[PDB]
RNA sequence: GCUAAACCUAGCCCCAAACCCCACCUUACUACCAGACAACCUUAGCCAAACCAUUUACAUAAAGUAUAGGCGAUAGAAAUUGAUGGCGCAAUAGAUAUAGUACCGCAAGGGAAAGAUGAAAAACCAAGCAUAAUAUAGCAAGGACUAACCCCUAUACCUUCUGCAUAAUGAAUUAACUAGAAAUAACUUUGCAAGGAGAGCCAAAGCUAAGACCCCCGAAACCAGACGAGCUACCUAAGAACAGCUAAAAGAGCACACCCGUCUAUGUAGCAAAAUAGUGGGAAGAUUUAUAGGUAGAGGCGACAAACCUA
RNA sequence: CCUCCGCAUAAGCCUGCGUCAGAUACUGACAAUUAACAGCCCAAUAUCUACAAUCAACCAACAAGUCAUUAUUACCCUCACUGUCAACCCAACACAGGCAUGCUCAUAAGGAAAGGUUAAAAAAAGUAAAAGGAACUCGGCAAAUCUUACCCCGCCUGUUUACCAAAAACAUCACCUCUAGCAUCACCAGUAUUAGAGGCACCGCCUCACUUGUUCCUUAAAUAGGGACCUGUAUGGCUCCACGAGGGUUCAGCUGUCUCUUACUUUUAACCAGUGAAAUUGACCUGCCCGUGAAGAGGCGGGCAUAACACAGCAAGACGAGAAGACCCUAUGGAGCUUUAAUUUAUUAAUGCAAACACCUGCAUUAAAAAUUUCGGUUGGGGCGACCUCGGAGCAGAACCCAACCUCCGAGCAGUACAUGCUAAGACUUCACCAGUCAAAGCGAACCUCAAUUGAUCCA
């Protein structure tokens, strides 16, 4: 086949990006994947997980202001356009984010601990024990991959040695260097899990096709660690 | 099953031959 | 159904050379005493009519020559009349026909 | 007497010898812009083994020997030895070929037919019918007869079968074409003869040579490599259509265009290799549809009907 | 008189009813379609581009949506090329089919249902019908009317076997089970409220439903329909709200469905004129009755009948045409599918041991996935059941031999001895072969029972 991955751009920028559907074809035009085909047209807003990256010539702890909190058609949670110094940037809002809110991204891991606050990002050794996080980094510096669906919320247990264990939405629980970044609270659209989709044709808008005709015939993990 | 046996054409030229 | 045997060509004779299917002789054709070609009795001569048919088409040329258009019938009767031809007393009051040859000598 | 009949050479078959201006990879046959992407990779299966599963061939002589082998169907060495055309075809033949053209298929690919004067053109015979339709009754003829029929006798053929007129198969008919290949050992005829044969091989009358000796069409299939998503299944990109009325942000109701195809009738070599007329379901949606692209057969795609993938 | 249309663009085709001249919408020659419409574009490097559309204004949202530049540097000195026709394309055709879009919404544009005649049957379409009104029929199919009340299944809208099944089947919101802790080609530019693989089917209630008989309503009459009670079986069972070309029942009406058919019109039809197929076809000089027979005669036997021919109807026969029957059986013929059928793991995934200092390679083991191949025979057709080899007795009375899914008995050893050693004439023989039997004499020694009581080759 002639396809080629929609996902060239380079530059990160706020503009909604013209994706192009699958249908659970992979490269090869073969099915890879059922049930995913149509559904209305999206465009992608590329959002930047990395909630520290401090701008070009800055550094340090830095504030930002939320413009506006917007549903995002790729995302079971709604997006925050979140503007500081000179630039502006996607990230994945909190339950309670508003437009207007002061948001803090620091990389200071204090002595004491940080007054958590809901919607700011800090390094994960400087939350007091228990307080819920979303977008957690496997490692420092590579940016949130768990806890970003809509209303799912991990819990900080322990913050021993020089790591922290976070529990999970899965409840499975993760060893991850305190360096790593996460944001206080749990993520937006916390009644997303109380969608009733009420007709089969609300399916196909979201883009799911129908299932095949045809017919058919425990402990918890251990801790995953990445110290 | 179904038992279908395509019609067969007879080659052109053989009816388009003229004097 | 379809034959059960292919007929043969005796059958086939005594049926497509039976009188019934021959062309029947007839006897109705006469000459005309006219012009000497053959007619039916009882219809008109070919070479007769034909005379009149292309006389008539003369005078209806003339006629719609002398209409000009269409939905342009006259409410006044016509005479035919040849060269060498005046209107009669009778014919006063008839919109004439003129034709560009002699009486024929079978038109009245 | 019409359809027609014939015809001889266009060429071809097997051998020998000999080694063989411009345009065009983009939508080919398109004058004229930053490339980068470049190829090697065991054949398999049919078939034989009466299945099938290991297995099954791809000069002479030694030799069908040594060997291999569900030691079986079968496979099978080496050392060593020395190594100038036609009892062909002649237009249904011979090349498919007048041509890879016409035509058929989206494509791969399949694939034809045929012409005949003469030194000069600047000179009777197949079938089918017609001449000429037919006379009671009969496998259509035979015995006959003065006499065609009338009289008497007579259950087409081939194949298959225990047995066929069989109401079992095939055949409208004419022309052309269309189907028994061969070893061992025997038999007959010669030559020579304890030897025969033009190395090898055989031999307790053998040996050399010759003569004679074994068909055609037909599957559903299997495997390899190509070709196919202009139909259809689904998907991708960017588009388009959806009157009017009721209701009101509706996979809402009635109902056009449009899509579909419930039921009936017609049609069934049809208008149509799935249609027409009426009737009917949907008809702002999970809708319909134009365009280009993609998924390819140990596969794809599938709201699974074993659906559809060029009838 | 018709108007489905029509005119353009797209797509497709490629000169395919323009002129002239010839033949017997064909052939040859000649001419033609003129760009403004459309196609054919863009100098770089970075850098911008949150705020739909819907009269965009209120409102209303969810499915979250086609439309935007700047900074610097280069740069004008030049209007080519290509489509332009048509009655047209895809369907073998001047094919009643398929064919996107804009306007016209019945047309200003485009067209002709009847070759002529007659008005037979049968056939098709339509109109009308006395009285009756489903009595027709499997069924109110069709037609005429606009018409109630139910039951079964499915929640619903939708999807499906293109070309015999549109459904109760598939999907479906909802609910439930299982798997997965993760990024640069699907999933996904996503991250457990997510994704995938599934089951079932909205919601609601629970964790009673179906079978044995008796009965009630409905009809004059009911194997139909509906409702009760009565006996036993069997967290996925009850509950029909709405909906349905789904399957049954029904009031009323309606009507040619029918009692019971008739009349007319059109097509068809018959005759005249032109053009002109298809299956089929052994030859036919091609009758009826009875009998015969390869088990149902036009052809044979005995009777009867019998001048020759067309034309129109009919469908009782020609075991009529059509498809080398789809049913059934067979073939050591196929293929699809399923497996706890046989043989494998070549391929992946895991591990373990080597090799190297995780990956790769070699070797093993375990799974998934598959792959190749097979699916005996007899048989009162096949299946089921039974049987498959060997011996004794009847059938088969007397040399031998004789079938049976025929009648009865039995066997797959046991026991005793260790010359139950070796050899060797001649014979028998289960109708072939294989195999199986008896045995004189001799050497050497002492001084085999039993009917069956078993099995080749190869290979170990
Ligand atoms: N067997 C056979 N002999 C041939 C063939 N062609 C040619 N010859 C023979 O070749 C010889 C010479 O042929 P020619 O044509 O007379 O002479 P050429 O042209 O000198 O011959 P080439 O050198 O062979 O071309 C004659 O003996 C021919 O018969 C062929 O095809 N087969
Ligand atoms: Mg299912
Ligand atoms: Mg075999
Ligand atoms: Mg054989
Ligand atoms: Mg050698
Ligand atoms: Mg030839
Ligand atoms: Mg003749
Ligand atoms: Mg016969
Ligand atoms: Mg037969
Ligand atoms: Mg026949
Ligand atoms: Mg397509
Ligand atoms: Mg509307
Ligand atoms: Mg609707
Ligand atoms: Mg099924
Ligand atoms: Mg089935
Ligand atoms: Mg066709
Ligand atoms: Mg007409
Ligand atoms: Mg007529
Ligand atoms: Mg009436
Ligand atoms: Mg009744
Ligand atoms: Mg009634
Ligand atoms: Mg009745
Ligand atoms: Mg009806
Ligand atoms: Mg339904
Ligand atoms: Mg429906
Ligand atoms: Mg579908
Ligand atoms: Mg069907
Ligand atoms: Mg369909
Ligand atoms: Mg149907
Ligand atoms: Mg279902
Ligand atoms: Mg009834
Ligand atoms: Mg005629
Ligand atoms: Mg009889
Ligand atoms: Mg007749
Ligand atoms: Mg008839
Ligand atoms: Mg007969
Ligand atoms: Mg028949
Ligand atoms: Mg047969
Ligand atoms: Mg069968
Ligand atoms: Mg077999
Ligand atoms: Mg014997
Ligand atoms: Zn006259």
């Amino acid at each position: 086949a002639n396809f080629v991955s929609w996902k060239s751009r380079t530059k990160y920028t706020i503009t909604p990006v013209k994706m192009r559907k699958s249908g659970g074809r992979d490269h090869t035009g073969r099915i890879r994947v059922h049930g995913i085909g149509g559904g209305h047209k999206q465009r992608y807003r590329m959002i930047d997980f990395l909630r520290f990256r401090p701008e070009e010539t800055k550094s340090g702890p830095f504030e930002e202001k939320v413009i506006q909190v917007r549903y995002d058609p790729c995302r079971s949670a709604d997006i925050a356009l979140v503007a500081g110094g000179s630039r502006k940037r996607w990230i994945i809002a909190t339950e309670n984010m508003q437009a207007g809110d002061t948001i803090l991204n620091s990389n200071h891991i204090g002595r004491m601990a940080v007054a958590a606050r809901e919607g700011d990002a800090h390094p994960l050794g400087a939350l007091p024990v228990g307080t819920l996080i979303n977008n957690v980094e496997s490692e420092p510096g590579r940016g949130a991959q768990y806890i970003r669906a809509a209303g799912t919320c991990g819990v900080l247990l322990r913050k021993v040695n020089g790591t922290a264990i976070i529990q999970l939405p899965s409840k499975r629980q993760m060893q991850v260097l305190e360096t790593c970044v996460a944001t206080v609270g749990r993520v937006s659209n916390v009644d997303h899990n109380k969608r009733v989709i009420g007709k089969a044709g609300r399916n196909r808008w979201l883009g799911k096709r129908p299932n095949s005709g045809r017919w058919h015939r425990r402990p918890l993990p251990p801790m995953k660690s990445y110290v | 099953k179904k038992r279908f046996t395509p019609p067969i054409y007879q080659p052109k030229f053989k009816t388009e031959k003229e004097f | 159904a379809a034959p059960k045997n292919r007929r043969t060509i005796e059958v086939n004779r005594c049926r497509r050379r039976n009188p019934q299917k021959l062309i029947k002789v007839k006897n109705n054709i006469d000459v005309c005493p006219e012009c000497g070609h053959l007619k039916q009795k009882h219809v008109l001569c070919a070479y007769c009519y034909e005379k009149v048919c292309k006389e008539t088409a003369e005078i209806r040329r003339q006629i719609g020559k002398q209409e000009g258009g269409p939905f342009k019938a006259p409410t006044i009767e016509t005479v035919v009349l040849y060269t060498g031809e005046t209107p009669s007393e009778q014919d006063q009051g008839k919109r004439i026909i003129e034709r560009d040859r002699k009486r024929p000598s079978w038109f009245t």
